[PDB]
C-alpha cells in the first residue's frame, strides 16, 4: 500500500510539476490577452476570440 | 470520427503482432493514448453540434459517453489480465479482440448521425458482449444468462427496426439533424401508440426498466469482470442515449404515454433499492443498484425538461464510473476467496487497509454524497421531477434513505466487524488493483471541479 | 468417472516475486506493465487531460454570452428600451389565423 | 494506533461544519450538511470491529 | 444441558447482580445480599425434586418481575461499553507470512523465533491427527472436548489457534 | 403478570415451562443435537488447524443458503390462489395507486395553469 | 474592470472615526500591520508581473454575429434557412439567460448592501427582476428539453391569439 | 527496430484517420463563404476562408 | 494470397460498375416520369412559419 501511493505520487508530479511551473511562467511572462474592439476592416482568426494564451493555443492547434 | 475509428481498429493488429508476453502491455498503453486524444471532442459550441461528415457527428451528449467508452477499454484490460493468465495465447488475443471490437461499435454507435446506422451498431454490440459472457464466464449459468441477454434485447429491438424504417418512409430521412427540422407532432391514434412503444421498448429493456430488468442481475453474476464493467458503464447507457435522441420525434404523445413507465420507474427504484438490502451475492447487489439508479434516468428522460436532461446525462456518466468501480472492488475480493457471497469474508479493513479506502470512496459516490457528480445528477433529476409533481419528492426522498442504507450495509458487512477466521489467503493488494481503483475514482472526483462537460446539450 | 485433470491450486504471485506489482509473472514485464499504466494513465491522461479541460476555449460559449448580455443591457438601458420583451419574434412578421 | 487518522477525521469534521456555517447558498450548505453527517458515521463507528458501533 | 444445580446457581449469581444494580451502595447491597442468601438457604435441603423444580420456576418468575431494566454490565462483557472494542486491532498471525522481506528484516530475532514455532507446528501435526483418530469412537465425537497429549514430546491436539491467538490488548 | 411473547420479543428461556419438564426422551434428543454439532466441529477443526492449508474452508451450509435464497425458488414455485393474489396485490396495485395519485395531482395543476390561478411568478427553471 | 452602468453601485458613504474612549483601537494597528506585512509585498509582486505583461501586449475580440432571417421568414422544411434561424435563436436564448443572471446579480447585491433597510431600498431592483423574469418566462418557459425556434414561435402565436381574443371581447 | 515497430501502428492509425477526416471536409465545401452568417469578402492573399 | 485480393478486386470493380449504372437508370426513369406527368407532381405552394399555424404543446 505504501509503495502504490509513492508510485501514484511520483507519476502525478512527474508531469504535474512541469505543468504547474509552465502555467506560472506563461501567466507571468506572457499574460492574458486584453479586450479590444475589432479594427475596421479586420477579420480576426477564430483563435483570437479567446483570452488566455493556453486557450488560444488549444483552439489554434486542434480545433 | 475516423481519427478514433482507425486507431481503434489498429489495436487489433497490434495485439496479434505483439510479442507473446507483451500483449497486455501494448494493448493497454496504446488504448490509453487513444483515450487521451478523445479529449479533442470537447470542441463543442453553444448553438451547433460538432458535425464531422455525413455519417458521424458529436454533440455534448455523445462526447462524454465517447470519452467514458474509450477510457474504459484500458481499465478493462487491466482488470482482465489476471484471471486470464492461464488462458492460452491465442484465446487471450481473441478476448482482447472482442473488447476492441466492442469499443469500435460503441464509438460509432454514439456518433452515428443516421438512426438506422445507430441501430445496426447498437445491435452489433450484442455479439461481442454475448461472446464475452458465454465463452469467458465462469459458471454453468452463463449460457442461460447469454440467452436471456440476447432475447430480451431482440424482442424489443426488432419492433424498433420496423418503426425506424416506417419513419424513414413517412419522413424521407432518419438523419438526426434532418429530424430536428422536419419533426412533426405525433397525433393520438392506436397506430401511433404502437409506433411509440416500438420506438421506446428496445431502449427500456437496455436501461433496464423495472419489469424488464431480470436479465441484468443474471448477466452480471455470470460475466467476467470486463464484461460487468462494460455492461454497467456503457452498455446500459445505449438505452438512455437512444431514448434521449428518439424522444425528439415522439411529441406530444410522450405526455401521456410516459405515465406507465414513470410509475414503473418511480416505484421500481424503491423496490430495487429495498431488494439490495437483502441480496446475498455482492455482484447481484451491485446489479440491482444499477436498476435503481437508471430508474431515475428513465424518469428524467420521460419528463423532458432542461434540468432533467442535464441530470440524466450527469447520472449516466457518474453511475458509469461508480458501478464499474464497485464491480472491480467486488472482483478483487473474488480473486482471493473465489466466492461472490457478501457475508463470506468480513472485516477486510483489518487486512486490506487501502482497499477499504477505495471501498469507502466508491460507497460514498454510490449514495451520492455532495458535491460528487453522482449527487449533482441525482439532485437535478429530483429538482425537475418536483415541478412535474410535488408528490414525487416523497418517493425520491425514501429512495435516498434506502440507497444510503444498502451502500453502507455493503461497506459495513465486507470491510468491518471481525475477519473470518479460516480465510487465510487474503494477500496484500497488488499495485495493479490499487491503480485500477484509482483510475475510476480520480477522474470521477476531478469532474466535480468542472461539471459542465458532463451535463449534456441542455447546458 | 472420466479422465479429467484436477483443479490446479491458485498461485500467489508474491511467492516467486515479493516485489510483484500483480501484472505479470515475468518481473521485467511486470515492471514495464506498471510503468505504462502509471505513466500513460496518470502522468498523461489525468494530468494533461485535466489541464486541457481546464483551458478549453469558452466551452459552449458561456463566457461570450455573458459579455453579449452585458453589451445588450448597457445599450438597452441607455436608450430606455425594455431589458427583455415577451415576444421572441416581431409581431409584424406573423400572420395569425382567422 | 490510528491517532493520526483520528485527528484527520476530527479536522475534516470541523471543516465540513465551517462550510455549513459560512455557506451563502443552499447547494454549498448541503455540502456541509451531508459532510458532517458522513464524518459522524466514520467517527461514531471508530472501533469498527464492534457490531454496536457499526449499528 | 443444564442440571437443576446449575440452573439454581446461575439464578443466584444473576439475582445478586441485579440486586447490586438496585442497591448501588455497598453497605446497602451487603444487607440485602445476606437476606437473599438466606432465602436460598431455607430450601437448600429440599429433597422432593418436584417441589424443588417448582421453587426454581417460581423464583425465576420472581426474578423476571424484579430484574433491573438497566443492570450493570462489566465493560468488556457482552453488551458492555468496551465489548469488541479492540477487535479491529486483532490481526491473525498468518498475516506476517505476506510481509515484504524488508519488513521482516526490521525484526530478525522475532522472525527467527517465529520459524521455530512454525517448525514445531509442522512436526506435531501428523501425531495430533493420529491421536484424535485413535481416541474418537466410530460414529465421530459426541462432545466438543479435546484430550491432552499422552506421551512426552507430544502437543495437545489442535493447539495452534489457541496458543497463537491475538493478545487481548494487541496494540 | 405473565410474560406475553411477541414476534420481536421472544419468551425468556427461564420462563419457558418446557425448560424444566425434561424427560429422558428430551435428554436423548439434546445428546443427539450435541453429537451433530460435535461431528461438524471436528470436521471443521481438522481443516482449520491444518498447517498446510491456505484458502477458504468451503461451507456447504453457506452454499446451500445462498443457493436457496435465489436459484431454488422458481423450480418450487406454484401459481395458486395465494401467490397470485399476493402477486397481484403488491405487483400491479402500487403502480395503479401511484398512477392515480400523480395523474390526479397533474390534472389539477394543469387545469389551474390554463385558467391562470397557479402562481408561477418567478418559475423559469424546470 | 467592469462597466459600472451594467453593474451599478451607489456612491459609498463611510463615516469618519469618532472615538469616545482613551483605549487604542486594536483594529487600527492590525490594519497598519496588514497594510505593511501583507498588502505592500503583494503589491510589489503584482507590479513586477504587470511590467512583464506590458512587454507582450496582445488582444482578443468579442465575436460579432450578424443578424440573419428568423424562423418566421423560413419556408416550411427549408432546412438551410431553418438551420441559420435556429442557431440564431439558440444564441439569443443563451444571451437571455445571462441577462436574467445580471438582473438577479443586481438584486442579490442590493439585498446584501442595504442590510436591514433592504425591503424598502431595493424596490427598483425587485421591480426590474420581476419584469425580466416575466418576459423571459413568456419567451422560453414550457418549451421542453427538445425546444426550438419553431416551438417558441408556436407558443408566441398561442399567446397572441389569446391576447387578440380578449381584446375583441372588450 | 524489429522490437518496437508495432508501436507505430496505432499512432499511424491516428495520423491516417486525422488525414482522412480532413479529406472529408474537402467534399463539404458547397457553402464555404456562402452562409448568411459568415459570408464575407476574401482577404487579398486569401484563396478560401477555411480548409 | 495475391490472387485472392486480385480476384476480389477484379470482380468487385465490375459489380460496383453495374451497381452505379442501375442507380443511374433508376434516377433517369424517375425524372423522365415526373416530366411526363407534371399533373401528378405539382410544384408545392410553400408558406413561411410566420403564416403557418402549429399548435403549441407545453411541457410543464
Ligand atoms: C487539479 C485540477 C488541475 C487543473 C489544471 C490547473 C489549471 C489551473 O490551475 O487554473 C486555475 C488557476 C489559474 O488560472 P489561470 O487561467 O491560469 O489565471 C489567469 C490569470 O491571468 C493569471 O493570474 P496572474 O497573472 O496574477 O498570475 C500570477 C501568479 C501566477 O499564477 C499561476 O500561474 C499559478 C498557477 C497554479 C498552478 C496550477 C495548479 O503569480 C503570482 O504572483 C502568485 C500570487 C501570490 C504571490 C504572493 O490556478 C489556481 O486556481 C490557483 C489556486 C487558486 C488561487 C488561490 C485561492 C485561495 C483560496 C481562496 C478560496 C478558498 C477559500 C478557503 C475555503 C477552502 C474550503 C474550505
Ligand atoms: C481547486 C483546484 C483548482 C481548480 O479548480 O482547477 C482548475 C479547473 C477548474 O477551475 P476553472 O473551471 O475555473 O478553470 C481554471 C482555468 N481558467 C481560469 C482558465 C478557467 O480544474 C478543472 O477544470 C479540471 C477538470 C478535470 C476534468 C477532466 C478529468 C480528467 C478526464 C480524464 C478522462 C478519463 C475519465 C473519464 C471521463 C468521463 C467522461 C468525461
Ligand atoms: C409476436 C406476434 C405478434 C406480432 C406483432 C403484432 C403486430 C402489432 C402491430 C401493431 C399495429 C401497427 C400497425 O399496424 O400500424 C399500421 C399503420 C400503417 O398505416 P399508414 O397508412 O402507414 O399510416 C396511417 C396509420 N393508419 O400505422 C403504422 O404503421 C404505425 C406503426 C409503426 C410501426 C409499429 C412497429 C410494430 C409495433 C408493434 C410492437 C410494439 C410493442 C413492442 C413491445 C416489445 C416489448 C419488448
Ligand atoms: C503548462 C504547459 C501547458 C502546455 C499546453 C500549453 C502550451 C502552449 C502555451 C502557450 C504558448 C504561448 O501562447 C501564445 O503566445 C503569444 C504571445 O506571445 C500569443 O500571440 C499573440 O501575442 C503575440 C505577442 O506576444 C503576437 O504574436 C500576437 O499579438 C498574438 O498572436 C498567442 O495568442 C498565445 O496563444
Ligand atoms: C487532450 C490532448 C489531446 C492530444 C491530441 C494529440 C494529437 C494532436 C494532433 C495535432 C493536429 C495538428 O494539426 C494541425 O495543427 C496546426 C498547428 O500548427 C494547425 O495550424 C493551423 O491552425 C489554424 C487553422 O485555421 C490557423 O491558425 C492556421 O491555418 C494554422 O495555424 C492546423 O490547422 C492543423 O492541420
Ligand atoms: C500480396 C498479398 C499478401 C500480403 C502479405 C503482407 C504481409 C506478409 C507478412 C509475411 C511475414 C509474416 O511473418 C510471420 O508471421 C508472424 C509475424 O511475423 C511470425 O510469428 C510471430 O509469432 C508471435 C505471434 O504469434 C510473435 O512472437 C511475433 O508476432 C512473431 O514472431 C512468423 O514467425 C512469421 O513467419
Ligand atoms: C418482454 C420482452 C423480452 C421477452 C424475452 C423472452 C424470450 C425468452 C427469453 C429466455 C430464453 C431462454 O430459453 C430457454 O428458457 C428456459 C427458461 O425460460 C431455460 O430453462 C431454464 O428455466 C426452466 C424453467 O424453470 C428450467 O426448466 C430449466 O432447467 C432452466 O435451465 C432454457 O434453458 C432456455 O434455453
Ligand atoms: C507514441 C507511441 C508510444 C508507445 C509506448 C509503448 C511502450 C512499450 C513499452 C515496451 C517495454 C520494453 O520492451 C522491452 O524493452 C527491452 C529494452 O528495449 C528490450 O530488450 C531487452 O532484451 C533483453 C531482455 O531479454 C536484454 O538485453 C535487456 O533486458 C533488453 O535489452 C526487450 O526486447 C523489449 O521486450
Amino acid at each position: 500500500d505504501k509503495r502504490f501511493l509513492k508510485l501514484l505520487r511520483f507519476y502525478i508530479l512527474l508531469t504535474g510539476i512541469p505543468v504547474a511551473i509552465g502555467i506560472t511562467l506563461i501567466n507571468v511572462f506572457i499574460g492574458e490577452a486584453e479586450l479590444a474592439e475589432i479594427p475596421e476592416g479586420y477579420v480576426p482568426e477564430h483563435w483570437e476570440y479567446f483570452k488566455h494564451p493556453i486557450s488560444r493555443w488549444i483552439a489554434r492547434t486542434f480545433f | 470520427m475516423l481519427k478514433y475509428i482507425i486507431p481503434t481498429i489498429m489495436l487489433m493488429p497490434l495485439t496479434w503482432l505483439s510479442k507473446n508476453n507483451m500483449i497486455w502491455v501494448n494493448s493497454t498503453a496504446h488504448s490509453l493514448l487513444i483515450s487521451f486524444t478523445s479529449l479533442l471532442l470537447m470542441n463543442q459550441f453553444g448553438d451547433n453540434s460538432l458535425n464531422f461528415s455525413l455519417l458521424f457527428f458529436s454533440d455534448s451528449l455523445s462526447t462524454p459517453l465517447l470519452i467514458l467508452t474509450m477510457w474504459l477499454l484500458p481499465l478493462m484490460l487491466m482488470a482482465s489480465q489476471h484471471h486470464l493468465s492461464k488462458e492460452n495465447l491465442t484465446r487471450k488475443k481473441l478476448f482482447i479482440t472482442m473488447l476492441i471490437s466492442l469499443q469500435l461499435f460503441l464509438i460509432m454507435t454514439f456518433t452515428a448521425m443516421e438512426l438506422i446506422l445507430f441501430y445496426i451498431l447498437f445491435e452489433a454490440t450484442l455479439v461481442p458482449t454475448l461472446i464475452i459472457i458465454t465463452r469467458w464466464g465462469n459458471q454453468t449459468e452463463r449460457l442461460n444468462a447469454g440467452l436471456y441477454f440476447l432475447f430480451y434485447t431482440l424482442a424489443g429491438s426488432l419492433p424498433l427496426l420496423v418503426a425506424l424504417i416506417y419513419i424513414q418512409n413517412t419522413v424521407g430521412s432518419l438523419n438526426f439533424l434532418m429530424l430536428q427540422y422536419w419533426v412533426q407532432p405525433v397525433h393520438n391514434s392506436w397506430s401511433n401508440v404502437f409506433m411509440w412503444l416500438a420506438c421506446m421498448m428496445a431502449f427500456m429493456v437496455k436501461m433496464p426498466l423495472y419489469g424488464l430488468h431480470l436479465w441484468l442481475p443474471k448477466a452480471h453474476v455470470e460475466a467476467p469482470i470486463a464484461g460487468s464493467m462494460v455492461l454497467a458503464a456503457v452498455l446500459l447507457k445505449l438505452g438512455g442515449y437512444g431514448m434521449l435522441r428518439i424522444t425528439l420525434i415522439l411529441n406530444p404523445m410522450t405526455d401521456f404515454m410516459a405515465y406507465p413507465f414513470i410509475m414503473l420507474s418511480l416505484w421500481g427504484m424503491i423496490m430495487t433499492s429495498s431488494i439490495c438490502l437483502r441480496q446475498t451475492d455482492l455482484k447481484s447487489l451491485i446489479a440491482y443498484s444499477s436498476v435503481s439508479h437508471m430508474a431515475l434516468v428513465i424518469v428524467a428522460i420521460l419528463i423532458q425538461t432542461p434540468w432533467s436532461y442535464m441530470g440524466a446525462t450527469a447520472l449516466m456518466i457518474a453511475h458509469g464510473l461508480t458501478s464499474s468501480m464497485l464491480f472491480c472492488l467486488a472482483n478483487s475480493n473474488y480473486e482471493r476467496i473465489h466466492s461472490r457471497t457478501m457475508i463470506l469474508a468480513r472485516g477486510l479493513q483489518t487486512l486490506l487497509p487501502l482497499m477499504a479506502t477505495w471501498w469507502l470512496l466508491a460507497s460514498l459516490t454510490n449514495l451520492a454524497l455532495p458535491p460528487t457528480i453522482n449527487l449533482i445528477g441525482e439532485l437535478f433529476v429530483v429538482m425537475s421531477t418536483f415541478s412535474w409533481s410535488n408528490i414525487t419528492i416523497i418517493l425520491m426522498g425514501v429512495n435516498m434513505v434506502i440507497t444510503a442504507l444498502y451502500s453502507l450495509y455493503m461497506l459495513i458487512m465486507t470491510q468491518r466487524g471481525k475477519y473470518t477466521y479460516h480465510i487465510n489467503n487474503i494477500s496484500p493488494s497488488f499495485t495493479r488493483e490499487n491503480a485500477l481503483m484509482s483510475l475510476h475514482i480520480l477522474p470521477l472526483l476531478l469532474l466535480t471541479l468542472n461539471p459542465k462537460i458532463i451535463l449534456g446539450p441542455l447546458y | 468417472r472420466w479422465q479429467e485433470d484436477p483443479e490446479p491450486e491458485d498461485e500467489n504471485l508474491y511467492e516467486k516475486n515479493p516485489d510483484s506489482h500483480g501484472y505479470d509473472k515475468d518481473p521485467a514485464v511486470d515492471i514495464w506493465n506498471m510503468r505504462v499504466v502509471f505513466f500513460f494513465g496518470f502522468s498523461i491522461v489525468l494530468v494533461l487531460g485535466s489541464t486541457f479541460v481546464a483551458y478549453l476555449p469558452d466551452y459552449r460559449m458561456q463566457e461570450w454570452a455573458r459579455r453579449e448580455a452585458e453589451r445588450l443591457v448597457k445599450y438597452r438601458e441607455a436608450h430606455g428600451l425594455p431589458i427583455m420583451e415577451s415576444n421572441c419574434f416581431d409581431p409584424s412578421k406573423i400572420q395569425l389565423p382567422e | 494506533p490510528n491517532i493520526n487518522k483520528f485527528f484527520k477525521y476530527l479536522l475534516l469534521f470541523l471543516i465540513t461544519m465551517l462550510i455549513l456555517v459560512t455557506a451563502n447558498n443552499l447547494f454549498q450548505l448541503f455540502i456541509g450538511w451531508e459532510g458532517v453527517g458522513i464524518m459522524s458515521f466514520l467517527l461514531i463507528g471508530w472501533w469498527y470491529g464492534r457490531a454496536d458501533a457499526n449499528t | 444441558y443444564l442440571t437443576h444445580q446449575q440452573k439454581v446457581l446461575r439464578l443466584y449469581k444473576r439475582a445478586l447482580r441485579h440486586l447490586e444494580s438496585w442497591c448501588i451502595h455497598r453497605d446497602k447491597y451487603r444487607y440485602f445480599a445476606c437476606l437473599l442468601r438466606a432465602r436460598f438457604d431455607e430450601h437448600k435441603n429440599e429433597k422432593d425434586m418436584v417441589k424443588a423444580t417448582q421453587l426454581l420456576r417460581e423464583a425465576e418468575e420472581e426474578f423476571w418481575h424484579g430484574q433491573h431494566p438497566q443492570p450493570y454490565i462489566f465493560p468488556e462483557s457482552p453488551g458492555g461499553t468496551s465489548y469488541e472494542r479492540y477487535e479491529c486491532y486483532k490481526v491473525p498471525e498468518w498475516c506476517l507470512d505476506d510481509w515484504h522481506p524488508s519488513e521482516k528484516a526490521m525484526y530478525p530475532d522475532y522472525f527467527a523465533k517465529r520459524e521455530q514455532w512454525k517448525k514445531l507446528r509442522r512436526e506435531s501435526w501428523e501425531r495430533e491427527v493420529k491421536q484424535l483418530q485413535e481416541e474418537t469412537p466410530v460414529g465421530g465425537p459426541r462432545t466438543e472436548a479435546l484430550p491432552p497429549a499422552r506421551k512426552q514430546g507430544d502437543l495437545p491436539p489442535l493447539w495452534w489457534h489457541i496458543v497463537t491467538r491475538p493478545r487481548e490488548r494487541p496494540m | 403478570p405473565k410474560y406475553e411473547a411477541s414476534r420481536l420479543s421472544s419468551l425468556p428461556t427461564t420462563l419457558d415451562p418446557a425448560e424444566y419438564d425434561i424427560s429422558s426422551e428430551t435428554r436423548k434428543a439434546q445428546a443427539e443435537r450435541l453429537a451433530i454439532r460435535s461431528r461438524l466441529k471436528r470436521e471443521y477443526q481438522l481443516q482449520y488447524y491444518d498447517p498446510s492449508r491456505r484458502g477458504v474452508i468451503e461451507d456447504p451450509a453457506l452454499v446451500r443458503w445462498t443457493y436457496a435464497r435465489s436459484a431454488n425458488i422458481y423450480p418450487n414455485f406454484r401459481p395458486n390462489t395465494k401467490t397470485s393474489l399476493l402477486g397481484a396485490l403488491f405487483g400491479i396495485g402500487p403502480l395503479v395507486f401511484w398512477y392515480y395519485v400523480f395523474k390526479t395531482d397533474r390534472d389539477r395543476k394543469e387545469k389551474l395553469i390554463q385558467e391562470g390561478k397557479l402562481d408561477r411568478t418567478f418559475n423559469i427553471s424546470y | 474592470s467592469w462597466d459600472k452602468d451594467v453593474y451599478p453601485e451607489p456612491p459609498r458613504r463611510t463615516p469618519a472615526p469618532s472615538p469616545q474612549t482613551s483605549l487604542p483601537n486594536p483594529i487600527t494597528y492590525l490594519t497598519k500591520a496588514f497594510d505593511l506585512l501583507v498588502d505592500r509585498p503583494v503589491t510589489l509582486v503584482r507590479e513586477f508581473i504587470e511590467r512583464q505583461h506590458a512587454k507582450n501586449k496582445y488582444y482578443y475580440y468579442h465575436r460579432e454575429f450578424r443578424r440573419v432571417p428568423d424562423i418566421t421568414e423560413c419556408q416550411e422544411k427549408d432546412v438551410l434557412c431553418m438551420f441559420e434561424a435556429e442557431m440564431q435563436w439558440r444564441r439569443d436564448y443563451k444571451v437571455d439567460q445571462e441577462i436574467v443572471n445580471i438582473i438577479q446579480e443586481r438584486l442579490k447585491a442590493c439585498q446584501q448592501r442595504e442590510g436591514e433597510s433592504h425591503r424598502q431600498n431595493c424596490a427598483k431592483e425587485l421591480e426590474q427582476f420581476t419584469q425580466v423574469v416575466k418576459a423571459y418566462q413568456d419567451r422560453y418557459h414550457d418549451l421542453g428539453a427538445h425546444y426550438s425556434a419553431r416551438k417558441c414561435l408556436a407558443k408566441q402565436k398561442q399567446r397572441m391569439l389569446a391576447e387578440r381574443k380578449a381584446a375583441k371581447e372588450a | 527496430v524489429r522490437d518496437h515497430w508495432v508501436h507505430v501502428l496505432v499512432p499511424m492509425g491516428f495520423v491516417f484517420g486525422y488525414y482522412l477526416d480532413r479529406k472529408n471536409d474537402e467534399k463539404l465545401t458547397a457553402f464555404r463563404n456562402k452562409s448568411l452568417l459568415y459570408k464575407r469578402e476574401l482577404k487579398p492573399n486569401e484563396e478560401v476562408t477555411w480548409k | 494470397q495475391l490472387l485472392y485480393i486480385t480476384s476480389f478486386v477484379f470482380v468487385g470493380y465490375y459489380l460496383l460498375k453495374r451497381q452505379d449504372y442501375m442507380y443511374a437508370v433508376r434516377d433517369h426513369d424517375m425524372f423522365s416520369y415526373i416530366k411526363s406527368h407534371p399533373e401528378d407532381f405539382p410544384e408545392k405552394d410553400k408558406k413561411t412559419y410566420g403564416e403557418v399555424f402549429e399548435e403549441f404543446h407545453p411541457v410543464r
